[PDB]
């Protein structure tokens, strides 16, 4: 909870530290939920799917995949980010997760149950150039605003 | 009044822990909770209690080390001062919850035993004879994530752990876990003698007892030996059960 205190007219800045406020107003500060919707539940290996989700307070978002270790970055392509509209919603076209180049995609190639999460631009190369180019660990991924959901890949039969 | 939600008396993810706190704190404006381990690391957080004195703060992360962690809940009493206001480094009578946090920062900096912090925290705030503040004590072993399968048996009455299951009747499987009941899930796999999966079920709910049960049907199953596999993104446990046309009774 965050408060704002006003003071009577003519009071000085230094002398206003001790005098009580004439009135007040309070507001609450939390962090917005940035979650994914479509890459959840099931995924056929080699298939293409869109990236669907929402982000209340975000400008650039990145998608990471984890399996018994580091969160390997998934190279979605252009600028490795997705913009967010005024409706606090971000979307991407149909992307083949395993098809795309990068070591992040290589984890999802093999059949199993994994985890996929999204993170805001708060990383920014964990400090440095304005680009998402790292493999954030558990502490780094969790420290910023993020969310992850369980995903498993199934085999493809024509 | 306070409470701590432990899946089995432990918190599974050491890197990113999570506990739920709720209780009744009538007459107070804020409540402070502190976590200290055996080494002596301290983590604190303040909780804004609502008007009717029923505070409930959920998903509290713990950034301590693996081992045993004891938890305390602080509440300023009538004086609205931490105890008598006699902080070793803080001012006199201005000892609030935020003021005591500054004293906590000095505790972990010095090479102090975790047990010493228990003596210091109780002595400086509660053990003082003129103190009016109240605390509650709770402990839990901060361990790593672990999942295992305990008992597999049909709808009959059995608790040994292993029981042949006749096809056509549903069989229950029971295992133990330390993960969060909702934020995680357990996926099962049943495979035959040559890697033909036949069943796949998942559960994402279980009470604070730690026991989870998964239901799979045996309508189209074939007699023989079948492999049961359960994973949660961590170490995977495997158990084998036999399938028979009819059982002996």
């Amino acid at each position: 909870e965050v408060d704002l205190e006003v003071y009577d007219a003519g009071v000085s800045a230094t002398a206003a530290v001790g005098q009580d406020a004439t009135n007040d107003i309070t507001l609450t500060i939390e962090e917005g939920g940035t979650t994914l919707s479509s890459p959840t539940g099931q995924y056929v290996v080699g298939s293409e799917v869109d990236i669907n989700g929402t982000a209340t307070s975000s400008d650039s978002v990145a998608i990471y995949v984890r399996d018994d270790g580091d969160w390997q970055l998934l190279e979605i392509g252009g600028d490795n980010e997705i913009s967010v509209d005024s409706d606090d919603t971000f979307e991407e076209e149909d992307i083949a997760l395993s098809g795309l180049s990068g070591d992040g995609s290589s984890i999802l190639s093999l059949t199993g149950t994994y985890r996929i999460g999204v993170i805001d631009a708060s990383d920014a190369d964990v400090g440095g150039d304005g680009s998402v180019d790292d493999s954030l660990t558990t502490s780094e991924f969790t420290s910023g605003v993020s969310s992850s959901n369980s995903i498993r890949v199934t085999d493809q039969a024509l | 009044t306070g409470q701590f939600t432990t899946i089995n008396g432990q918190v599974a993810p050491v890197e990113t822990g999570t506990v739920d706190i709720n209780g009744t704190a009538s007459g107070a404006n804020s409540v402070l909770v502190i976590f200290v381990d055996e080494r002596g690391n301290v983590n604190y957080q303040e909780v804004s209690v609502d008007s009717d004195g029923t505070y409930d703060e959920d998903d509290i992360t713990v950034g301590l080390t693996q081992g045993r962690v004891t938890a305390h809940i602080l509440s300023v009493g009538r004086d609205s001062a931490i105890g008598d206001g006699s902080l070793p480094s803080g001012p006199s009578n201005g000892a609030t919850l935020n003021d005591l946090t500054g004293y906590l920062d000095t505790l972990d900096q010095n090479n102090n035993n975790g047990e010493q912090i228990n003596e210091l925290i109780a002595s400086e705030t509660v053990d003082e004879t003129a103190s009016d503040d109240l605390i509650v004590t709770e402990t839990f072993r901060l361990a790593e994530s672990s999942t295992s399968i305990d008992s597999i048996y049909p709808d009959a009455a059995e608790a040994a752990g292993i029981n042949p299951v006749a096809t056509g009747e549903t069989m229950v499987i029971a295992g133990s876990t330390n993960l969060k009941p909702d934020d995680n899930t357990i996926s099962i796999e049943v495979t035959n003698e040559d890697g033909t999966s036949v069943a796949l079920e998942d559960t994402d709910e279980w009470n604070n007892d730690g026991q989870w049960m998964v239901e799979i049907d045996t309508t189209d199953f074939e007699t023989g030996t079948f492999t049961v596999e359960a994973d949660d993104g961590d170490n995977t446990d495997t158990v084998n059960v036999e399938v028979v046309s009819e059982r002996e009774d």
